[PDB]
């Protein structure tokens, strides 16, 4: 789901992973390691910030 | 099936059917004395 963030000065370094696009393929799922739990990145997301 | 099934294949065919079956959906084979079978076991668990 596309999502918009406001207040960027405050930013939460854990999108760092999801920024740079440190996704994991595997098994045909994308997969991407927000935090310590891995989720399967939907290619539909977008975030603005 | 509604109870998960327990193949008995002495001569290796039914396993060799069951690779080729699904295929397509990505299956992995593993087994009880591996030690990667905790991982690949709560991979699908999470991924179909």
């Amino acid at each position: 789901n596309p999502l918009l963030v406001q207040d960027v000065e405050s930013y939460d370094p854990v999108l760092n992973p999801v920024l740079n696009r440190e996704v994991r393929r595997t098994g045909g799922r994308v997969l991407i390691t927000l935090g310590d739990q891995d989720i399967d990145l939907s290619p539909s997301f977008v975030i603005f910030l | 099936f509604n109870r998960y099934p327990l193949i008995i294949d002495p001569s290796g065919q039914a396993t060799e059917f069951i690779m080729n079956e699904y295929k397509d959906r990505k299956i992995t084979r593993t087994s009880f004395l591996d030690d990667a079978f905790r991982k690949n076991l709560e991979s699908a668990l999470r991924f179909g």
